[PDB]
């Protein structure tokens, strides 16, 4: 479905699909030799995380052309350090934090220069806390958040300015408990995860209210089992893993339905072809396969890898380079 | 991504491949190549515009080339007139529209739009201001578009009263709207309020008043709209001191002063530290953390000497001073007291609840015969029903106690998926009405039994008690934030569903902890009793850490200071 308020779900998927979601992914970019993978690949680097990290999660990731993968980041990093979502591409935080994400995964991080992204990092950040894109100025507390991840992989969290930074991320929370995007945006689930992130790496989680903020969260759950990602939107299974995620991460997943979510979620999956979308009987794609396949192992799934809501990738993998946040509670 | 139906393109569509309008990617491909190749060779030319402006036409997050514009344009400003790089500017702005109708939620569309704008020496903004009207129409809830506003508002400078003069021309035959509740929860703040110490509001009275009653033609005009309730909950609520240590505490056989401060804080850290004055005269003296890891707390401490509690003065009085805020705590320690304390009340103090002026009480009582009658036409409307709820507590929790729990029964059904939200958000409101029941009876005993709690809240407001009954109820652990509890001697938590004790760990004078009846597994579950350095008897009969070894004897290895453990 789809309402103005929500989706209705029709006897369909109601078991995790889990050979088929493998199979997706593993021959994703294989399909051809056309489509939006030509027209995606400005977030290339986003896209080979999202099915490496799934494929990993669901114990898979030996499907996955590594060597490639190691040719092709290492020539998406540029001069200035930064890297890019794809080749001749401009560099990115974003992609900055992606490609990190991935060379932590295979434990091939010497791969590009760290030293190099280390400066990359430092060069974004302003005057007061905050940290644009790239050198063209965005301002925006998802790259504060990516700016902390990716030090933090890097084990240099110290590079930048860890007092300023905490400072522009809570002048940026709002009468609801949540985060903008800069002071005075409103709150929305992809933008309180990035902080609730950012907080938790840096130890900040105590500044939180998490009372309030996690009913303001768990106010996302909408009759279907989907969360949105603000008031008055549809469930989304991306939206959903966000504000999971920053539930765990409060100390309030337990003010969700789980049982409802869990349906929801397994509603997502394609039968034919495997794959999770947005919403039920939608077109599938690796974003939402990755966010399906986390908030289910988020949820309690046992056949799914333990994720980390902090970083979205395996909780072994992070544990091994020493990398784990404390959460509330 | 999203909202893509997935209808005509699968193995079942009886048209296999033809999958073509590659002559659309191939044409894309190549015209990209062409771009990247221009660029490097520095031909920075009216060129690159055509050749972006046919993919960034089609796919406009495609953000490498918008940087690509802005170098040409850059350009371009030091080669072209004044009025040919306006046609040029003029161009981008109609190009950008076009652009952001593609995708109205394109970050690099609309920080292009930015970037050009803030660098004209003299915009056009009612083209701005109309642009944001026109996809707010097309979609009210495109949060991009209110930042748009923030932006052209705060860049024509737009002063903070004639913005807020907007949202006011939009409470009548506008609509509800997160967008425009969340902006005045911005602008009256930074316009109006004065924080000035004594009485706790959010809002001016005189301004809270009126901003309850917009709200209130809000939800009653469309009850089954959610901004105006969100908005309507913070409106009730409080504001936040921070200039509150809210408890003070000597124990002069510890030899010990501690601390609560009113939100979670690091002592000694950037915006403040605790300076002692003990006898009107400095002692210098180190803080802590009841478990000496010093990360943020409620609760801080720090060992006394003991000339600031010796018998050469009939009396001694100690000033604790926290520096981030300037907010004093002194209390004074007679000649054989074993402790003293000065404490701010749930009741006095306001600590949770709002006092009310005649004038206030007057409209939110108002609001009280007001959402029941709503309630008798939407008798499953739960933002409803929670408002009850909430204008009960602002009210008076006290008397409406009993009406609170019946209220939250009839929520609990109407909203079954938030039903955990729900008890733990009634268990926290019952231990603010026994944080009443005990201080209204001036002791220190806080009983808390039979109130079907599943969570414990407020806990740092119990530095002074020294006896908790928290008995049949529905509490899983006994969380660290027990570790305010400084006071507490006896604590009688039998006949719950714990399964965790690690905050009774580092209790200094706990001597009885009863556990009866309880989910303590594996014993090992007992282990941080180790650091209970007052501990004496220790019931865990009815856990299933009994049917253990002969269990008797682990625990008296674990626990050789434990004079009686009852398993
Ligand atoms: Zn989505």
């Amino acid at each position: 479905t789809q309402q103005k308020d929500v989706t209705i779900k029709s006897d369909a998927p109601d078991t995790l699909l889990l050979e088929k979601h493998a199979d997706y992914i593993a021959s994703y970019g294989s399909k051809k030799d056309d489509y939006e993978y030509c027209m995606s690949e400005y977030l290339r680097m986003s896209g080979v995380y999202w099915g490496l990290t799934v494929m990993d999660l669901m114990g898979q990731l030996h499907r996955m052309n590594k060597e490639e993968i190691l040719v092709f980041i290492k020539s998406c990093q540029h001069e200035c350090g930064g890297v890019s979502a794809s080749i001749g591409h401009d560099p990115h935080l974003l992609y900055t934090l992606s490609a990190v994400q991935i060379l932590t995964l295979y434990d091939s991080i010497h791969v590009i220069n760290v030293d190099k992204v280390v400066a990359y990092v430092q060069s974004l950040q302003k005057e007061d806390g905050s940290f644009a894109g790239d050198i063209w100025g965005e301002i925006d507390t998802r790259f504060s958040f990516c700016a902390v991840a990716t030090l933090a992989l890097l084990g240099k969290l110290d590079a930048i300015n860890v007092e300023k930074a905490i400072e522009f991320v809570l002048s940026c929370m709002n009468f609801d408990g949540g985060f903008g995007c800069r002071p005075g945006s409103e709150s929305h689930a992809g933008q309180i995860y990035c902080c609730t992130g950012f907080l938790a790496i840096t130890s900040q989680l105590h500044q939180v209210n998490s009372d309030l903020l996690g009913w303001w969260l768990c106010e996302r759950q909408l009759p279907s089992g989907g969360l949105n990602g603000r008031p008055e939107k549809l469930p989304d299974v991306c939206y959903s893993w966000w504000v999971l995620a920053s539930l765990k991460i409060i100390g309030r997943l337990h003010w969700i339905d789980r049982e409802k979510l869990r349906s929801f979620i397994l509603a997502c999956q394609d039968e034919e072809t495997g794959g999770f979308a947005d919403r039920p009987g939608d077109m599938v794609d690796p974003f939402h396969t990755l966010f399906g396949i986390a908030g289910l192992s988020l949820l309690g799934e046992e056949q799914i890898k333990p994720v980390s809501p902090v970083f979205c990738m395996p909780e072994e993998v992070l544990q091994r380079v020493n990398v784990q946040p404390e959460l509330v509670s | 991504m999203h909202g893509r139906l997935k209808v005509k393109t699968s193995e079942e569509q009886a048209e296999a491949k033809r999958l073509e309008r590659e002559q659309k990617l191939k044409l894309y491909q190549s015209a990209t190549q062409a771009v990247f190749q221009k660029r490097q060779a520095g031909e920075l030319d009216e060129s690159v515009l055509e050749l972006t402006s046919q993919i960034l036409g089609a796919n406009p997050d495609f953000a490498t080339l918008w940087n690509c514009r802005r170098e040409v344009l850059q350009h371009l400003e030091t080669e072209k007139s004044p009025e040919e790089s306006a046609a040029l500017v003029k161009a981008e702005l109609g190009f950008l529209e076009s652009c952001l109708r593609v995708n109205p939620k394109s970050y690099g569309t609309w920080h292009h739009r930015c970037w050009l704008l803030s660098r004209l020496p003299e915009p056009n903004w009612a083209r701005e201001l109309e642009l944001c009207a026109r996809f707010l129409e097309a979609d009210e809830r495109n949060f991009h578009c209110w930042d748009y506003r923030r932006f052209v508002a705060a860049q024509a400078a737009v002063a903070p009263a004639e913005e807020l003069a907007f949202t006011d021309s939009l409470i009548t035959r506008n609509f509800s709207n997160y967008s425009s509740w969340h902006y005045r929860s911005c602008l009256l703040p930074q316009l109006h309020p004065q924080p000035d110490s004594g009485p706790q509001g959010r809002l001016p009275e005189n301004v809270l008043l009126k901003e309850l009653e917009l709200v209130q033609n809000a939800f009653f005009t469309d009850p089954n709209d959610q901004s105006a309730w969100f908005y309507h909950r913070w409106l009730l609520g409080r504001a936040e001191p921070h200039d509150v240590l809210c408890c003070v505490h000597v124990s002069r056989e510890e030899a010990c002063l501690s601390v609560c401060f009113s939100r979670p804080l690091t002592v000694g850290s950037r915006m403040g530290t605790l300076l002692l004055m003990v006898d009107e005269a400095p002692l210098s003296v180190e803080w802590r953390t009841p478990d000496g890891r010093n990360r943020p707390s409620h609760v801080w401490l720090c060992d006394l000497p003991a000339a600031s509690l010796n018998d050469q003065l009939p009396q001694h009085t100690f000033r604790v001073i926290w520096t981030g805020s300037d907010s004093q705590k002194e209390c004074v320690l007679l000649k054989d007291r074993p402790e003293c304390w000065c404490r701010d009340s749930a009741t006095d103090e306001q600590l949770f609840r709002c006092e009310l002026s005649v004038e206030k009480s007057t409209v939110l009582q108002s609001e009280l015969e007001s959402c029941k009658e709503l309630q008798e036409l939407e008798p499953e409307n739960k933002w409803c029903l929670l408002t009850i709820i909430l204008l009960m507590r602002a009210l008076d929790p006290l008397l409406y106690e009993k009406e609170t729990l019946q209220y939250f029964s009839t929520l609990k059904a109407v909203d079954p998926m938030r039903a955990a939200y729900l008890d733990d958000l009634r268990s926290k409101f019952l231990l603010e009405n026994s944080v009443l029941k005990m201080e209204y009876a001036d002791v220190r005993v806080l009983h808390l039994a039979h109130k079907d709690l599943t969570v414990l809240c407020h806990l740092e407001q119990l530095l002074l008690v020294t006896h908790l009954d928290l008995s049949h109820n529905r509490l899983r652990a006994l969380p660290p934030a027990l570790a305010a509890l400084r006071c507490l001697e006896v604590l009688q938590a039998s006949d719950n569903a714990l399964e965790n004790v690690d905050g009774v760990a580092n209790l200094p004078r706990l001597q009885e902890l009863l556990l009866c009846n309880n989910r303590l597994q594996q014993s090992a579950a007992i282990q941080p009793l180790v650091s209970c350095p007052r501990l004496v008897l220790l019931n865990l009969q009815g856990n299933s850490l009994c049917q253990e070894e002969g269990i008797q004897e682990r625990l008296a290895e674990m626990l050789p200071s434990v004079s009686s453990i009852l398993t």
